[PDB]
């Protein structure tokens, strides 16, 4: 399933997290790097979800919603796109 | 604001490693804070963190990180 | 190769067009759709290219480079990136 | 606006259709336009653009957004 991400520039590469899934961060120096990162920052934080008993993020939404998010806007945002295999 | 900066910060406001799992050369770490129905997900470690997953991070622990 | 688009809403869903490819359109409903259609969008585009012998657009931006783009800021619209291989 | 009505805008500034072409997602049509080494590639059909791609239309292709 393809999954959103908001990146960032840093002075290393890039940065960001997952929209849909709040707290789940993650970073790389390029775009193949981040988009590991991601999936394994995805992957470890969903277990912890699941053991702690805390709610687990919904599938991508419309895309209006992230058309209309002030995050991108707000801090030089881009959207980015991770395959993800659960 | 490196990586192990940003964790020490959360840990100063009540976040709690749960543990760290290995990674693209790295590792990640997860931390939850007591009464809060949240994990944090963060790479480490990392020399530089954006601005705009510091924003985001702030509004997930409920503090300002400058 | 890493390439730039800028997306905005439709009714819809969403149509953009990347930046560094003039005349390269896309559009589509869903989530997924934003990555698949712009992909496909550009393999239509650049093989028309090809067939007519027309010039091929100059080389790509880095993604990060159009993040004060004003078409962004004056029509609501965000910047995307999308990874495309043969 | 339509893909219809886009179309008919390109073609009032000196654009033709080209042909349609169909991929795996939904089909698209290009314009090019006599005298010039370009294509536009359109999605097509749509019931709605948005004022964004319009813009950039006018941009590249200078038709009438009325």
């Amino acid at each position: 399933m393809i999954y959103p991400i908001f990146i960032f520039k840093t002075v290393e590469g890039f940065d960001g997290y997952f929209p849909d899934i709040d707290g789940c961060f993650f970073a790389g120096n390029t775009f193949a790097d981040i988009s590991k990162n991601a999936e394994e920052a995805f992957a470890v934080h969903i277990e912890a979800l699941m053991n702690e008993g805390f709610p687990l993020p919904s599938p991508p939404k419309d895309p209006h919603r992230y058309i209309d998010d002030p995050r991108l806007k707000e801090e030089g945002g881009i959207l980015g796109f991770v395959e993800i295999d659960p | 604001m490196e990586s192990g900066e940003l964790i020490k910060r959360l840990e100063d406001a009540g976040w709690q490693i749960r543990g760290g799992r290995k990674t693209n050369s790295g590792s990640h770490v997860t931390l939850c804070k007591p009464g809060v129905r949240k994990i944090i997900t963060l790479p480490y470690p990392r020399k530089d963190i954006s601005k705009g997953l510091l924003r985001q991070a702030q509004k997930i622990a409920g503090i300002k990180l400058s």
